[PDB]
């Protein structure tokens, strides 16, 4: 075996059972992934000063009972992934000094559990994740007060006993992910902070109601679960995180310090008014991919705190959101839905809105000021706080004169717009703040833009347009990277390009009619600075 | 964190009452139940009723793997043909059964027995039954065959499950099937190389050994429940109900024994959200009057027998 | 109308079931060890077996009515009796078409006999176009009873087609089995002689009613990619199925489930798989492992 100061190491594989030739002074020991099928107390003994011992992956069946005992300097054990299942009562004798012991993947059941261990004062974490637990009856945790910390996912726990959690005051994190729990009639955990109730197949969730003594959770989840309704989590103040994403939870203060609810792939249809409210300070509320039909959110202070709303890929019709109410949402997804027509100050309202994805909509913008749209258009030409805007596969015509002349944004998208009549100075308020612009699958005929006189431009994409020139570069380009594919380029001259190789370092034209042999300067710019 | 202890009734059996009359108004094609005050009171004619009592009287695990094995046919040409050759209208398959034991080493175990044979006959429409050896002399009737011409060779399957199990616990050295043409009072295949075959299927010897899903009493009589007159008869049913939720259990490739068989009771299918519904159900005839006359009609799949998961 | 599937969630579930599935059907503790697997493929035999067992070898009420077989005196003793081979019975078409005008309205029907009172008798039930013909329906093993019994031949094709060309009097033969190296068995107007004479008890749909959801998804299983097993030798991956869909509140629909209805399976198949139990392989079936069509119940 390796050898390390006060530290062995051996390898994967090649001992079959515990070595008798280490130094007595060792004080870590690895053996994982090894043959060994018992663990006899004689060889092991030797090595009292152990603090660590890994024997983790092992074919480990039989523990020889006072083994672990007599090691009474041991603080971390690990005996993950054995065979212990298939034994040894009081394998596991009193562990004094012991600080962590993992057990998972040892297929350990209910009943074999409660004798396999025995007294641990001083144990902080224990695991027994990937085993078959089945029930927590009320003799379970006995004998191990200063557990803070215990593992118990991928089980098949299916029944909590009352008071199954009463020997451990001190837990703070509890973790039945992927469990066969179905409904869960009470919560009286005071100690706990952390509660994954995760990929269960929960219908119902409920909780202790006007309790005698506070609750410390902060982070529960409770998704792709079967709840039919959201939970009354009256009762759980400090709750800070909450995902109930994947479940059935139709809708018909307890969550005011609640920060990020992802209430996402839910069927949601509709939300009350008084819903709202109780979500004060609310920073994040995912609720993507549900049926809701229309956000009615026009109350004054409605979600003060949100800076991200997600609604994408509902079926949403129309936002009635209120001017001032969602004061600092930061981020608003919309793709997928259906709008069609909105009052044209709907975005502008927004006061403090940098991220607009409308992407899957029909919206139509106007331009405000110069060249006024119809009725039901979006006025975009003064969101001054918006730095990235989507519009792709809106079903855009024609782009307005003033489209965008007072929105200072940085990256615009107008991708599969196909037929956009980009009107002559559409984008003209972006030449000093746009970085990037895309678009792609327009099919338009003639760039009706100055797009040499974007200072600011750093990417652009023009791929999949009928588009045959480009317009007159005369200067030292900001531009860093061009995309030209499958459109009707014949050529590339250095007085229609001319200056983009100070900047630019990648170019894309496959595809394109180029002139075999009129092509000329393209070949040089694809010697450096350039590629296909 | 403890779990659910309880469920209660009182409200699942009040919403099963609730969707059994919207079931029972559906199947008749009817929008509101019909007036019952203008028909005379009296008693359904007899031979009205006799109709009704005529539909309304009677008449006349598999979850776990199971190893599959075969024996082959004895050869024609030793055992068969000495005495039970092959003539115009009968054939003969005969089986060893020192070998069929072997396959299969006790009679329990036996599961499934399919005979298997492949006709070479393509286009000539044929009527052909299925005899068992019952005796040095004696044949015993199996099942029949309507030969449904094609052109092409296919297999056949005859389940001899029954006939195959006594074979083990009490045949004899050889033993096997006479397939024969039907033939009345008043008046081909392989090997007769593909011959014929019996696909044993057993459990193998080394693995022969208010919450869950299940069906819940449920008795509603018209006059009460659903306060309906207008239906006769019957004056009510057993619309027993399911429930208990099934969960989903994750699995993991190691799992102990005594938790293996929590599948076979909360996700036999595999399913990705199982739930508890009703497996077996059988019909309600009822007797009611539209206009003035009385109507017997039979409404399929009401009562509830079992229930699985998904 | 209304649903939020993740569909790679639902695959997901599925393929963590299908694991749990199998290695529970075949109550294996953890996957077999492949340490002493002979090499090269598999014998000839183990894949003849294989291969031998891989290949293939209404919602709506019902109108009920009773018909009558016409008196046997009347019609039948001119032409037919009872004898020690067989029964002849015969009704009145026009009887059936007034019982049931059209044959499209047909659903079922059933010739209901009843047997006075013995030994274990076989008896088949054949047509009667005429005299010269010949057409057998189905038969029964009539195993001996203490009380008399109702006993019913399901002929619901024969009495369609009657109603679609059916003449004025036409039935049926029912004769004792003639293996082919008597009729002891007693029936009712055969011999109370007059009445609970055979009838046939048709179920139609009467004239004022007879004027993506729940299906199967495709889902191909890799035990080697997706479940990660190499002691799974042939088949290389299974193509399992799994369903979904939304349910509205069909042809064995009933809500006695639950408040909600659910999109369930209703014809599964066994998969056949072969795999090495330590030195020896084993074919092994396992049943309802592939979906092929799904109700909503």
């Amino acid at each position: 075996c390796k050898m390390v100061d006060k530290k062995v190491s051996c390898q994967v594989l090649g001992l079959l059972q515990v070595p008798s030739v280490l130094p007595p002074d060792t004080e870590t020991l690895d053996l994982s992934g090894n043959q060994l099928r018992s663990i006899l107390a004689s060889p092991l003994g030797f090595y009292t000063a152990l603090r660590h011992l890994d024997l983790s992956t092992n074919e480990i069946s039989f523990l020889q009972p006072g083994a672990f005992q007599a090691l009474t300097h041991l603080e971390h054990l690990s005996l993950a992934h054995n065979r212990l299942a298939m034994a040894s009562a009081g394998g596991l004798g009193p562990l004094p000094r012991v600080t962590s012991l993992d057990l998972s993947g040892n297929s350990l059941y209910s009943g074999l559990l409660e004798r396999l261990l025995g007294e641990a004062p001083s144990l902080h974490t224990l695991s027994l994740a990937e085993n078959s637990l089945t029930r927590l009856t009320r003799h379970t945790f006995r004998d191990m007060p200063a557990l803070e910390q215990l593992d118990l996912h991928s089980n098949v726990l299916m029944d909590i006993e009352d008071g199954a959690f009463e020997g451990l005051p001190r837990l703070t994190h509890l973790n039945l992910s992927r469990n066969s729990l179905t409904c869960i009639s009470d919560f009286s955990l005071q100690q706990l902070r952390v509660l994954d109730l995760s990929c269960n197949s929960i219908e119902a969730f409920q909780t202790a109601s006007q309790p005698q003594a506070e609750f410390q959770l902060t982070w529960l989840d409770l998704r792709e679960n079967k709840l039919l309704h959201f939970p009354d989590l009256a009762a759980l103040p400090r709750l800070i995180y909450l995902n109930l994403s994947n479940n059935l939870i139709r809708l018909p203060r307890p969550l005011s310090q609640l920060l990020n609810l992802d209430l996402s792939y839910n069927e949601i249809e509709l939300i009350p008014d008084s819903f709202l409210e109780h979500l004060t300070s609310l920073c994040f509320l995912n609720l993507s991919r549900n049926c809701l039909r229309t956000f009615e959110a026009r109350r004054l202070g409605s979600l003060p705190c949100l800076m991200l709303l997600d609604l994408s890929h509902n079926a949403l019709e129309t936002l009635e959101l209120g001017a001032r109410a969602l004061g600092s949402l930061r981020t608003l997804l919309l793709q997928g839905n259906a709008l069609r027509d909105l009052p044209p100050y709907t975005f502008a309202n927004l006061a403090s809105l940098q991220r607009l994805n409308l992407q899957g909509n029909r919206v139509s913008p106007c331009g405000g000021p110069d060249e006024p749209g119809p009725s039901g258009c979006v006025a975009f030409s003064g969101i001054t706080s918006l730095r990235s805007l989507s519009l792709v596969d809106n079903e855009i015509e024609l782009l307005r004169a003033g489209a965008f002349l007072h929105t200072p944004l940085t990256e615009l998208d107008l991708s599969s717009n196909p037929g956009l009549e980009v009107a002559t100075g559409a984008l003209g308020g972006l030449e000093a703040s746009l970085e990037v612009l895309a678009l792609q699958g327009n099919g338009l005929m003639v760039l009706q833009v100055d797009l040499p006189c974007f200072i600011c431009l750093k990417r652009l994409n023009l791929a999949e347009n009928r588009l045959s020139h480009l317009p007159a570069w005369t200067q030292a380009v900001s531009l860093e990277v061009l995309d030209l594919r499958n459109n009707s380029f014949s050529l590339l001259p250095g007085s229609a390009m001319g200056g983009l190789e100070t900047s630019l370092r990648r170019l894309y034209l496959q595809g394109n009619p180029l002139s075999c042999c009129g092509n000329g300067w393209l070949a040089a710019q694809l010697h450096q600075g350039r590629v296909d | 964190l403890s779990t659910c202890k309880t469920i209660d009734m009182e409200l699942v059996k009040r919403k099963r009452i609730e969707a059994i009359r919207g079931q029972i108004l559906s199947k008749l094609r009817l929008a509101s139940p019909p007036s019952q005050g203008e028909v005379p009171p009296g008693p359904l004619p007899e031979a009205v009723l006799a109709l009704y009592n005529s539909t309304r009287d009677r008449v006349a695990a598999d979850y776990y793997a199971k190893e599959v094995t075969r024996v082959l046919m004895v050869e024609t040409h030793n055992e068969i043909y000495d005495k039970f050759k092959q003539s115009t209208h009968s054939i003969y398959m005969f089986f060893n059964t020192s070998e069929l034991r072997e396959a299969v080493p006790e009679p329990v175990l036996l599961s499934r027995a399919e005979l298997r044979l492949l006709r070479l006959k393509l286009k000539v429409e044929q009527h052909v039954e299925l005899y068992q050896k019952y005796s040095n002399n004696s044949w015993r009737y199996l099942s029949n065959r309507l030969l449904a011409p094609s052109d092409s060779p296919e297999w056949l399957s005859f389940d001899v499950t029954g006939v195959v199990r006594q074979w083990l616990s009490r045949g004899g050295e050889i033993e096997g099937f006479r397939l024969s043409a039907h033939c009345s009072c008043d008046s081909d295949i392989n090997g007769f190389m593909n011959r014929p075959f019996l696909l044993l299927m057993a459990t193998p010897l080394e693995r022969a050994q208010e919450k869950n899903c299940c069906v819940r009493q449920l008795y509603i009589d018209f006059r009460k429940d659903l306060g309906w007159k207008w239906i006769h008869e019957p004056k009510g049913y057993h619309a027993n109900f399911c429930l208990g939720p099934c969960p989903y259990i994750w699995s993991l490739d190691t799992q102990y024994s005594k938790v293996l068989a929590l599948y076979n009771q909360h996700n036999p299918g595999a399913s990705a959200a199982p739930c508890c519904v009703p497996q077996a159900l059988e019909p309600l005839p009822i007797v009611y009057y539209v206009g003035r006359k009385p109507k017997v009609e039979q409404l399929s799949n009401m009562i509830v027998r079992s229930c699985k998961c998904s």
